[PDB]
């Protein structure tokens, strides 16, 4: 009677499960750790802040290590709800990181955008838009203060921290590049928003501070850290109305052991736009009554799950010359390789092919080496862009290789790579062990 | 070419080969040198190493 | 009022007999030249049709 | 002069070889040692009606 009922039904399907036991689940041993604090004070900036405008600071070394760094804005709202969309990642342009004058990485509002369209899920990405917009329906002239993380080698694991005791000459630092359009805050469609007030900027640096003995043998040993990079450059598709489906061959220059290649499809006028505007509910301006336009989109819903409006029909990558894999559809980048590699939901528009099991992680878990590779192609197949996107019956009421006619405006195509290099740290010199 | 010079021709008149590694099974295994500053600044920051102990009391 | 030119990148490897390449329409199965209202270039050549 | 027969106009043919209609190796040119392989075209002006 009760659970020793179970309990003592002991048998020989047991003995590789209880017999001769090894771990317990019921006393846990905890390790004891390093003495540490963790402390986030404002940087100075240097340069004019405001829109279209680059400015640059250097992390002072008050601290030992370097994790989480998160720049801060202040804006104004200049349109009403709905009229924006992650407003604070289209400022940061884009940032680069530089330790002691020398590029590490560099990201970019479009990959900010693509991020957490692929790795951040559940309720951080929720949250990350809370920083990043305005989500309760705030009206006109409403104010309120952005968060935006950044996501380098350094911050998403302590493991991986800057090590700035042992970077006694190479001082870090970060040039931000400031957009020149936000939309619903500086600019509405291409239409300057009369009276839109300069945003202001602070940036947040996590300094960990460590006690003696480690602080001690993190200036005497040398370090060899395991990091990340983010490879870019766009260029522009060819996507047909009507009698066929294009192909496309786009050429990959990338290098190091890469887990994964993504990219996204959109119309460079609307940030975050991934996928055509049609009259359907929240896939344009006005959209379900008489004033609905296909041209704008309803920006704070910019972003859909409905892949019927994406424009890629196929894809494929070469290595070599020789296909990697057989063409696949569009929705399976979309739905299917991070369903098996992250574990999340892409929204319509943006396409993922991992090497690595799990990319999320950094534990690295297998990876394509493009500085070995003679060449590699991306080869694609778009979708007839020939629905009529203010009819719902055409929009809703068709078949997979076709799409809308406002498809053709999805002209921005963004292929990025995210790859692995070791970060050298020698006698108080930093510096990278692979150029490629 | 006469019948002399038709030996040498091969070895001195035809182009050699300047990229010979095939960019595989080999490679350019040697372009790929550390980016690190080429010496930095060595004045402020320097006792960390050398006088670590003062910087820890 | 233009000849426009490409400069195509090839991905080959190992010891070719030949290079071949034809241009042709993919909408109609090929078909790797222009059309045109002469006998036997283009549907119903020759007559109103 | 490498095959012997006519080409219907939108193929064309560049060979390497001296007979590329047979097996036996008339002559090849082998990528792997060549990096970088373009082929150039020149189109002719679509004004003729």
């Amino acid at each position: 009677a009760g659970g020793l009922s179970q309990l003592v039904a002991y048998g020989a399907q047991d003995v590789y499960l209880t017999g001769n036991p090894q771990i317990t689940f019921f006393k846990t041993v905890y390790r004891r750790y390093t003495n540490f604090a963790i402390e986030s004070i404002q940087q100075t900036i240097n340069g004019s802040v405001g829109f279209g405008n680059k400015v640059s600071t250097q992390i002072s070394r008050n601290g030992d290590l370097i994790t989480d760094i998160v720049v801060e804005f202040v804006l104004t709202k200049g349109g009403n709800g709905g009229t924006t969309y992650y407003p604070a990642e289209e400022l940061l342009q884009d940032v680069e990181l530089e330790i002691g004058g020398q590029r590490i990485d560099k990201h970019y509002n479009d990959w900010f955008r693509t991020y957490d369209a692929l790795f951040r899920m559940n309720d951080d990405r929720y949250n990350y838009r809370r920083m990043t917009d305005w989500v309760n329906n705030e009206l006109v002239g409403a104010q309120k203060r952005f968060y935006v993380p950044l996501i380098f080698f350094f911050n998403q694991t302590p493991g991986l921290a800057l090590p700035l005791i042992a970077l006694q000459y190479h001082e870090v630092k970060l040039y931000f590049t400031l957009a020149s359009q936000v939309q619903g805050v500086n600019y509405n469609g291409s239409s300057a928003i009369a009276g839109a007030a300069q945003p202001t900027m602070s940036v947040w640096v996590d300094y960990i501070f460590l006690d003696t003995q480690e602080r001690t043998r993190f200036a005497q040993l040398p370090h060899e850290y395991l990091i990340e990079q983010l490879q870019f450059t766009g260029s522009e598709t060819a996507t047909p109305s009507a009698t066929t489906q294009a192909s496309q061959n786009i050429r990959l220059n990338f290098n190091h052991p890469t887990k994964y290649l993504a990219w996204n499809f959109n119309n460079p006028t609307n940030y975050g736009q991934y996928t055509a505007l049609a009259n359907i509910p929240g896939a344009c301006s006005g959209a379900g009554t008489a004033a609905a336009t296909v041209t704008t989109p309803d920006y704070g819903n910019t972003g859909t799950y409905n892949e019927q409006l994406a424009v890629l029909d196929s894809a494929k990558i070469q290595l070599n010359g020789q296909d990697r894999f057989a063409t696949r559809k569009g929705s399976y980048f979309n739905k299917v390789q991070p369903y098996q590699s992250i574990g999340g939901v892409t929204p319509a528009g943006v396409y993922l092919y991992s090497f690595a099991l799990k990319p999320a992680g950094r534990q690295p878990s297998g990876t394509c080496n493009f500085s070995r590779i003679d060449n590699a192609t991306l080869s694609l197949t778009y979708k007839t862009c020939s629905i009529d996107a203010t009819s719902p019956a055409a929009v809703l009421g068709n078949t997979e290789t076709v799409t809308a006619n406002t498809a053709t405006l999805l002209t921005a195509l963004n292929i990025y790579a995210k790859n692995y290099n070791v970060l050298r740290i020698m006698s108080g010199m930093g510096g990278l062990a692979y150029a490629n | 070419l006469s019948g002399e010079a038709a030996a040498m021709y091969g070895d001195v008149v035809v182009q050699k080969t300047t990229r010979a590694c095939r960019k595989s099974e080999g490679g350019f295994k040697d372009v790929n040198t550390e980016l690190w500053g080429t010496s930095p600044y060595l004045g402020r920051g320097d006792g960390e190493v050398y006088n670590m102990p003062a910087s820890n009391q």
